[PDB]
């Protein structure tokens, strides 16, 4: 619970961090390295090494792919951020600093997500046989997640929301969009990567799905408020019903 | 060979076929509309070709590679959706076109650049058969590293942190090039090789090749521009320039002497072109 | 003892959480927005428990009727986002909020009231698990039947096709709600019968009967239009016979309607002889 | 057109009069019929006639659905031209002929497709084992193809369009839409009908949905003339290799059907 959902973002900073080494040209990696780490955190890494110690995985076998979604999670995030002159994308209010200009924040962004899979590929143990095919499905997992079907796709929607003039069915799709399906991705990955069955695989998949869709519900509740409390609840029902002690019954900490 | 252009002709068909097919229209219509814009856009598709071309030098299906080069094709046209942007080079038109954000807005080149970016991995991923995952996995890698902060964009972050300092040397120079151009014709020519069943020695020609050939445009293209701020020619000067561009493409051609005569004409025959080109 | 209130307090939980899940938010966003908007919004789900009462009733379960249950109130919600538009009623409430073309236009409505028309052929004909395939489409029969140029749409047309008619005999009259009010009704308790197992004797039963409640419901839903309130009600006989010559027929019905029900054990029938009092008996 | 198809076109005709027949009340079934006939006639039904011939079955078992495939655009018809007064939709040029007011034609299209599935359930024969479990399927394309992520999709991004301000993808995505989803209905439909097997089945569809497609840019060419032959040939040939396997009298008529 408190303390461990904290060795987590933990254990995944960490090997960010070891991972991401400023170095030659400073004028790269020194974006690369501030905003890999400027973007805030997401459940949706935690979520996969959470998954992966549940099915009885060791957290380092996910490791990679968790540090994976959070590159495309902070890529993304930076890029969402972007300043743009022909006023396209709607101006959010939550105004982030930006130390580095707009041309170095793309790239960056570029630079990032890539690096992901390169993590994700370049962790292949040789001495053990199924990290192939399990992280094959897992590179398909995470940027399908991250692509134009998933994540992008929320991104995209979400400028169409007018605040005081914008439904609770259209915000959820565009929180199940933005966060499920990336949360969703997160669950599933660890649970693959940790050996799960298909059946365990895809209820944990679901979770993920209700479980993001619900976290980034609550992060748009903190600007417009039709603040309703009969979708967090439905929610919540069909993730906590989405599974038939601790670690099988802590992923529901975050619904409460 | 004979018959060079039919060749670079016929694999850009195929590959056009094959990208049509790939990002097909669909909600979001916006977001993928975008990306068709860029993409189908018809040009020589180049990386595609030292893809596929790498992949049938090492007996090599040109079917195995057809996701890898539609992949590298995807990157390259991203690169240059992004490129055009008003916060970096800010070109109104491409080709004779407007360009991706003019029609579609920022947010939407943003974003369709992204998407294509990580459907790049999703395609190679899950569409490429004829390969062990093992093989995939190590090719989706080596995608990564081409287009990261140790190639492409590492190439093209330099690039934009260079406008300011006019004081460039060759150094400097050669760096931008082989990491915003070599390093993605690296990729594409090893993908093609790797999923082509080729050994580690072949793979390491081909990847020398590339950035042979990689260099080898800037510089012939720094010539041309003077036989019609830094540059080949304000370093070494022209005649030496050439000299340089003779020494690549020799280079790059030798990669290739063991492979057979007839699957490798094609690069050869890709190598004098980047050569003797009067634009 | 029998608690009415609770019965159906549950059967329409059960109704709208089907709902709610058989029609979620997807691509393209504002067609659906529109399809959950109008349904729901939340109705009484009168017609949706019809077919599950009728379906229990015969021997079968609810599990088995959802679907079709779900159907006939997709149905019933697009007649009723049709009714409104301006070509049409040109109204401003329904079910307490904004009329659906005032919330996203007029060609919106339409396209998402065609939807939900045609997605109830799809979920019942798809969704419907434990009936054989030749009694799933039999019951498409029927809904189309009842809904169509011989049921609903017929009575609505023949409707907006009388404006002027100032002879409206009780033909007319009979002929408009037996169409445009009871149609639905009787094939929301057909589709029920039929699906649980119903004898051919126990659909004609519930199909009489379903139509004593369906001139019922109506003469309920003139009396309460010419009563309540605009905004009690959230949203013809009281007319040629008064508003008191009204209640003195509405009854004849509602016996004449139960008396069709002793062809079932009392017990059984209970929720039906309720619901046909709520029916009878409701505050909009 | 072609003799064939405009035969089979006649057929159609004739069952749609048939099964529609003006009788009290007259100010109901006036509309009915009219309308019906008055919608323009759709390849995607008369495909679901030729499409069971090529795999086997006969024409006269898919006459059923054919028709009901006729009704649903029928009646999606008469909506998108239905006078909006709110000015939603882009109040387009076409401004074809009323005879019936808006009321009556957004009705009686309500009252077109439940018949479409009327015609479908009573086409089931007795003396027959499969004929609950083809027309079951069958009312199952229908109803997906008339849905909200069917033609109704078409039909809702179409009002996006902006005359010759739209690019050729974005027109092609709605005539797949549009068209494509139903004409592919109404091959499948034919196939499964005839009694076809999954991969043939899987093939008609696709066929249909490129030919569909096709039909839908040749006549949003008029509506503005810049699609070069290419998006056409494009499309003309994707239809084509899908035939591949196809072989007889009949086999090469439909493959006549895009050439
Ligand atoms: C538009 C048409 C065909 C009207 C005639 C049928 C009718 C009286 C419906 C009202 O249903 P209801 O009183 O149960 O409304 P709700 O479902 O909102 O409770
Ligand atoms: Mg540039
Ligand atoms: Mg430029
Ligand atoms: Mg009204
Ligand atoms: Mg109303």
């Amino acid at each position: 619970m408190q303390p461990y959902w904290a060795a987590i973002e933990a254990d995944i900073e960490r090997y960010l961090k070891k991972s991401i080494t400023i170095r030659p040209p400073e004028t790269v990696f020194g974006p690369m390295h501030h905003l890999t780490f400027a973007a805030p955190a997401t459940a949706a890494s935690t979520l996969c090494l959470a998954a992966c110690e549940l099915v009885g995985g060791d957290r380092s076998q996910a490791m990679a792919a968790a540090a994976a979604i959070h590159l495309v999670h902070a890529a993304a995030y930076v890029h969402e951020h972007l300043p743009l002159t022909d006023g396209s994308r709607p101006v959010s209010k939550p105004a982030i600093q930006h130390k580095y200009g707009p041309n170095v924040e793309l790239l960056t962004g570029d630079g990032i997500v890539p690096f992901g899979f390169e993590l994700l590929a370049g962790s292949v143990d040789p001495a053990r046989t199924d990290d192939p095919d399990r992280i094959l499905r897992v590179i398909i997992e995470i940027s399908r997640a991250g692509g134009p079907e998933g994540m992008i796709s929320g991104l995209h929607r979400e400028e169409e929301i007018v605040d005081g003039n914008t439904s609770l069915d259209f915000i959820e799709y565009v929180c199940k969009k933005k966060y499920g399906e990336m949360h969703a991705c997160g669950a599933a990955c660890g649970a693959i990567l940790g050996g799960a069955a298909e059946e365990e695989i895809q209820k944990l998949r679901n979770f993920g799905l209700y479980q993001g869709t619900l976290r980034g519900m609550m992060e748009m509740k903190n600007s417009h408020q039709l603040i309703d409390e009969n979708i967090i609840g439905k929610l919540k029902e069909l993730a906590l019903e989405e599974l038939g002690g601790k670690n099988a019954e802590l992923m529901s900490s975050l619904v409460a | 060979m004979f018959d060079f252009d039919g060749y670079m002709l016929r694999k850009a068909k195929s590959v056009n076929k094959a990208l049509e097919a790939a990002v097909q229209m669909k909600e979001p219509l916006k977001i993928h509309e975008s990306m068709r814009y860029s993409l189908l856009a018809g040009g020589k598709r180049v990386r595609p070709m030292l893809c596929i071309a790498a992949c049938e030098l090492v007996g090599g299906d040109e079917s195995t590679a057809m996701p890898a080069a539609c992949a590298v094709e995807m990157i390259h046209t991203m690169s240059l959706m992004h490129d055009d942007l008003p916060c970096m080079d800010n070109d109104d038109l491409r080709r004779g076109k407007p360009t991706n954000h003019m029609a579609f807005g920022e947010s939407v080149a943003v974003l369709a650049g992204d998407a294509l970016l990580s459907f790049a991995f999703e395609h190679v991923a899950a569409a490429t058969k004829g390969a062990p995952p093992e093989r995939i996995v190590r090719v989706l890698g080596e995608l990564a590293v081409s287009i990261g902060s140790e190639g492409l964009v590492a190439g093209q972050v330099v690039d934009v942190c260079s406008e300011g300092m006019a004081e460039v040397g060759l150094d400097h120079l050669e760096f931008i090039h082989h990491h915003k151009t070599a390093a993605l014709l690296q990729g594409s020519v090893v993908l093609g090789a790797i999923l082509g069943g080729g050994k580690e020695e072949e793979v390491a020609k081909l990847r020398k090749f590339a950035n042979c050939i990689g260099l080898l445009f800037q510089v012939v293209d720094d010539i041309l521009d003077v036989t019609k701020k830094t540059t080949y020619p304000k370093l070494i000067g022209v005649e030496k320039s050439k000299e340089f561009a003779d020494r690549l493409n020799r280079e790059a051609q030798e990669q290739l002497l063991h492979f057979h005569p007839h699957r490798a004409a094609p690069l050869i025959a890709l190598a004098n072109y980047i050569a003797y080109r009067d634009n």
